């Protein structure tokens, strides 16, 4: 029945900048009851501010609570790359008893950085087992945007691989990527040269890393 | 302090039902100053409060509007224990559950806060069995003189469901580690790959084993990965 509305939803700012974030609610929140959570990476919830105003035990100066009735902020001074995290905010009442936000996005903007790139051929392991799996690592890089071509034999691959990439590094604020070609056996060895390519805002023209199979 | 211990499946089938408990060490489940609670959460409909019990010379219990016929909690006060029973589950139930701690600071004045949070269980509303993975090295390949960092792996294939655990050297390396989020393969079963980066001077000297762990099917495996 109370809905809090947070914004922005998504926020880039550097280390020593300051972040303000918002918290609406749809009706007056009694303020001893609004409170403010982070959640880091693969981490749970840890609170941050209770009662509006109140840091929880050991939470650093540069957090601070403020606002009343409908509007409410939650002001990070100095930002640290560790500060990276979503925040969220939270209240009772008695008709709808808790609800939270639903969290604003801190990402930590850095320069820029471009990536490292490995290239791993399939195990001896798995053709055994009739699939080939051809594996390109991208490693801390800044910004997320990246491109990655796949081409064996020099023709390029279209539908047959799969990328994921992890969340900003808590310290130094890079991506990885990992991107997987999926061929069968029978094709695999069929071709002789696989190659992946590379394009980043870091990389002045593209990186290839390569091999050929059985080298 | 004190210690919130998240036990129960990981995959439950539709239409059946979702058990959790949450063992405490270092507080009483009865203590009449605190509340504990459910929570989960979902990449569609984020945190989401579910229930909590609380003992006041009687046991309580609030459940979630949206939830309050589907729902039970009950505390265990022999175990210190409180446990989740959801039924009639759907895919919409599919998230990592939390179980809490309440506390009011400064009470009368205070209000809520969740103040501990366990470390949480995903638990998948799916119908297929569970598979554990096989698990392949990416092996260091021309690496030994190349800038002296090698990047080395594990590729953990053909799981269901998540989540699956990598460690490596048992947690001694975990400085440059990656572990990236799994995908779907069109299968249905999932597929991981976890790399770290080292010194190519210690191939040679260095073992590296990474320690795979899928709990849905009582899978480990301890995989080594060395040069070509």
């Amino acid at each position: 029945e109370i809905v809090l509305t947070q914004s922005p939803g998504t926020l880039s700012l550097s280390p020593g900048d300051s972040a303000t974030l918002s918290c609406r609610a749809s009706q007056s929140v009694a303020s001893s009851y609004l409170a403010w959570y982070q959640q880091k990476p693969g981490q749970s919830p840890r609170l941050l501010i209770y009662a509006t105003i109140n840091r929880a035990a050991d939470i650093p100066d540069r957090f601070s609570g403020s606002g009343s009735g409908t509007d409410f902020a939650l002001t990070i001074s100095r930002l640290e790359p560790e500060d990276f995290a979503v925040y969220y905010c939270q209240q009772f009442d008695s008709s709808s008893m808790y609800t939270f936000g639903q969290g604003t996005k801190l990402e930590i903007t850095r320069t820029v950085a471009a990536p490292s790139v490995f290239i791993f051929p399939p195990s001896d392991e798995q053709l055994k087992s009739g699939t080939a799996s051809v594996v390109c690592l991208l490693n801390n890089f800044y910004p997320r945007e990246a491109k990655v071509q796949w081409k064996v034999d020099n023709a390029l691959q279209s539908g047959n691989s799969q990328e994921s990439v992890t969340e900003q590094d808590s310290k130094d604020s890079t991506y990885s990527l990992s991107s997987t070609l999926t061929l069968s056996k029978a094709d695999y060895e069929k071709h002789k040269l696989y190659a992946c390519e590379v394009t980043h805002q870091g990389l002045s023209s593209p990186v290839t890393k390569s091999f050929n199979r059985g080298e | 302090q004190v210690q919130l211990q998240q036990s129960g499946p990981g995959l439950v089938k539709p239409s059946q039902t979702l058990s959790l408990t949450c063992a405490i060490s270092g507080d009483s489940v009865s203590s009449n100053s605190v509340a504990w609670n459910w929570i989960r959460q979902s990449p569609s409909r984020g945190l989401e409060w579910l229930g909590r019990t609380y003992f006041r010379s009687k046991w309580y219990t609030d459940y979630a509007e949206s939830l309050k016929s589907r729902m039970t909690i009950n505390p265990d006060t022999s175990k210190n224990e409180f446990s989740l029973h959801l039924k009639s589950v759907t895919s919409d139930d599919t998230a990592v559950y939390y179980c809490v701690r309440g506390i009011i600071f400064n009470w009368p004045l205070g209000g809520w806060s969740f103040d501990l949070w366990g470390r949480g269980t995903l638990v998948s509303v799916s119908s297929p069995s569970t598979k554990g993975p096989s698990v392949f090295p990416l092996a260091p390949s021309s690496k030994s003189t190349s800038g002296g960092t090698a990047a080395l792996g594990c590729l953990v294939k053909d799981y269901f469901p998540e989540p699956v655990t990598v460690s490596w050297n048992s947690g001694a390396l975990t400085s440059g580690v990656h572990t990236f989020p799994a995908v779907l393969q069109s299968s249905g079963l999932y597929s991981l790959s976890s790399v770290v980066t080292v010194p190519s001077s210690s191939l040679g000297t260095q073992t590296y084993i990474c320690n795979v762990n899928h709990k849905p099917s009582n899978t480990k495996v301890d995989k080594r990965v060395e040069p070509k």
